[PDB]
């Protein structure tokens, strides 16, 4: 546990779906997130032992976890823009070497947080930033005892795998639901896009996706997207979780075909 | 402006109301964020945040939301291009407009200040709402309906109780509809909710109008009448439960498509008001009432025929001074 005394909240930066980020000063720049968490005290300890495991990672595509606060969760700061700003407000100017080499990094960490046991449960563009030019890093990992037990869904509906959306059985998250959370990741590097532009309903769009009746466009995939890296978002975003590929095979997937 | 209050059909009071509107909206130019100061929150929802701020230059009281998107600089200049349209809604039962601009992340939306709330608002206070207000609240609902399609030929999209806003004057009006079609797109981007009150044929991706919201305000109209969101429908001795002698958000939303549409129950309610909210929620849009046979339903005739003190009933509730 951190000292709230050393703790300096300097600046709001946003909210999102379980937390306020604020930039702050410990030993360094922070970033610091208001927990929109009054906690039972069997959720308190869950949330100690999962910070626990989350301290312990270390690996360049992966945000740095420093601890909490008294609820605050204190992580590494981040200068850069996130990939939705890149790929949807800025519009940054990517080759598609650069959008495949996103792709590699973005695969590295999960590879790096899958091997060490630990299910993201919210893998998006948002949760993605771009650190002194190309270097990837992933943050929000993990943290299931703060963002969500209740058996509901929670977080953005775009990236969701559709056995999470529908909640039929009490845990319906893995690695392979991660997986497609990245192969949305995927279509939006190839694609500039968000899936489902032609749907501008929510509701619509849970129903729909969780149901199998809507997937996404594949056919606005890049032209110059190699085929073997349209085969890696189609095999990613399978609705059957079984026939997903996991990230040790999409790394070598990716390996293989940027050295063509 | 005032020309396009000639052909609406109002009485003599809700004329004078509006141009007394629409006479505060000139002292209302441009609008900067360093313009307002801060009352109260609100309320908060999924999109954004609703503020009670104090426009200085005007002094105009003013309800100030804020919607956080990440968009391009062009989507957001459309956006407010789009919501200029909100100039020439004036109606009595729609909400006001003043003006709309983007600041620190955030468009900004101020509109006229509700001091009533939401009927969600409301309802948490009342915990059910009597059947002669729902008849008021839905000859309003209808009445903002149409003269959206009408007079701007858009539906809602997105008629709930916490998008009907009432005041201490006895108003009720509609909010938060689709005007923005940048903004209905944005805003899809979204994270899951809890609950819905999207039409079954929406929900399906198929052809869809404002029978749509025709269903959405037939099973707001059950809500507030049982005082509960009537997905999953309540058990026979739930109901005597609450009048006297959790399904996550996929299921809601199989629920809403695949089962029959929740009812009222029988005895505490008129059996107009049952067959109201029953041709409200027929799942087949094609057969489910129209704003035109809805506005001569026997429900319809008798409730705008009632004398109902709505502000009084209002005051008494949530404590607003008339
Ligand atoms: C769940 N149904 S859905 O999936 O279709 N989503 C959507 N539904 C409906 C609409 C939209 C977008 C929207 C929003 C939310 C909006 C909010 C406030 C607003 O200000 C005023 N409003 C009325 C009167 C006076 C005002 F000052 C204008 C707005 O204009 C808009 O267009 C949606 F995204
Ligand atoms: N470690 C970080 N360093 C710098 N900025 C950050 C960091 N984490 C989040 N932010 C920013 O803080 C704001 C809100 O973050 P956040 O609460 O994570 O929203 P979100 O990521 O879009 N949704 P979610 O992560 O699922 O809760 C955004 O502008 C982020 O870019
Ligand atoms: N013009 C207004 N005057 C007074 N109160 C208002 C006004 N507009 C909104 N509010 C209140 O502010 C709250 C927040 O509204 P909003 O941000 O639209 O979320 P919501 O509609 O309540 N739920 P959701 O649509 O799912 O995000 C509403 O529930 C109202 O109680
Ligand atoms: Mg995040
Ligand atoms: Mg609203
Ligand atoms: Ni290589």
């Amino acid at each position: 546990e951190i000292e709230a005394s050393e703790v300096m909240l300097s600046t709001r930066i946003g909210s999102g779906s379980f937390g306020t980020v604020y930039k702050g000063k410990w030993h360094g720049d922070v970033a610091v997130k208001i927990l929109k968490v009054d906690p039972t005290p069997e959720q308190f300890q869950a949330f100690r032992n999962e910070v626990a495991v989350l301290r312990k990672t270390r690996h360049v595509n992966i945000l740095l976890f420093m601890g909490y606060m008294t609820l605050a969760i204190v992580t590494q700061w981040c200068e850069g823009s996130s990939l939705y700003k890149h790929l949807h407000v800025q519009e940054t100017k990517f080759q598609m070497f650069q959008l495949i080499d996103i792709a590699r990094q973005t695969a590295q960490g999960m590879d790096y947080l899958h091997a060490k046991n630990i299910i993201h449960r919210d893998m998006k563009s948002n949760n993605i930033f771009l650190h002194e030019g190309l270097t990837v890093k992933i943050g929000d990992f993990g943290l299931a005892t703060v963002k969500s037990q209740v058996e509901q869904p929670t977080g953005s509906v775009l990236w969701m795998a559709p056995e999470v959306i529908r909640m039929q059985d009490n845990n319906p998250f893995s690695f392979q639901s991660d997986v497609y959370s990245y192969g949305i990741v995927l279509y939006e590097l190839m694609t500039g896009e968000l899936p489902y532009s032609h749907i501008n309903n929510r509701d619509q769009i849970i129903f729909m996706v969780g149901r199998g009746y809507a997937s996404p466009d594949l056919s606005k995939l890049y032209k110059n997207c190699p085929k073997a890296m349209k085969r890696l978002v189609a095999d990613c975003v399978k609705k059957v979780k079984e026939e997903r590929p996991l990230f040790p095979q999409i790394l070598s997937s990716i390996e293989l075909l940027q050295h063509s | 402006l005032q020309k396009k209050l000639e052909e609406l059909e109002l009485d003599e009071q809700q004329r004078k109301r509006l141009e007394a509107f629409l006479t505060q909206k000139q002292k209302v130019g441009e609008l900067k964020d360093d313009d307002f100061e801060k009352i109260s929150e609100l309320g908060a929802g999924n999109g954004g945040v609703v503020f009670k701020v104090s426009h200085k230059p005007s002094g105009l009281v003013m309800a100030r939301k804020l919607i956080h998107l990440e968009i391009k600089p062009a989507i957001r200049n459309q956006i407010i291009r789009e919501l200029q349209v909100l100039h020439e809604c004036n109606s009595p039962y729609i909400v006001g407009f003043y003006g709309a601009f983007y600041s620190d992340g955030e468009i900004s939306i101020c509109m006229e200040h509700m001091d009533g709330g939401s009927l969600d608002q409301v309802l948490k206070k009342a915990g059910r709402i009597p059947e002669q207000i729902l008849g008021k609240v839905s000859i309003a609902v209808i009445k903002g309906l149409t003269y959206l399609r009408e007079k701007h030929k858009i539906m809602h999209r997105d008629v709930k109780p916490s998008n009907i806003l009432v005041n201490s004057r006895g108003e009720i009006k509609l909010c938060d509809f689709g005007v923005s079609g940048q903004l209905i797109d944005a805003m899809a981007n979204a994270f899951v909710g809890t609950r819905s009150y999207m039409s079954p044929e929406r929900l399906q991706g198929t052809h869809y109008s404002v029978q749509s919201d025709i269903w959405s305000m037939g099973l707001s109209l059950v809500e507030m009448a049982v005082g509960r969101y009537p997905i999953p429908p309540p058990d026979a001795k739930e109901l005597e439960l609450m009048f006297g002698c959790p399904m996550a958000i996929f299921e809601l939303l199989d629920y809403i498509v695949n089962e029959p549409p929740p009812k009222l129950p029988s005895g505490v309610f008129s059996l107009e008001f049952q067959d109201f909210v029953n041709k409200c929620l027929i799942k087949n849009p094609a057969e489910r009432a129209d704003l035109k046979q809805l506005m001569v339903h026997a429900f319809i005739k008798r409730s705008d025929a009632e004398e109902v003190d709505f502000a009084g009933w209002l005051c008494s509730t949530i404590g607003l001074n008339q």
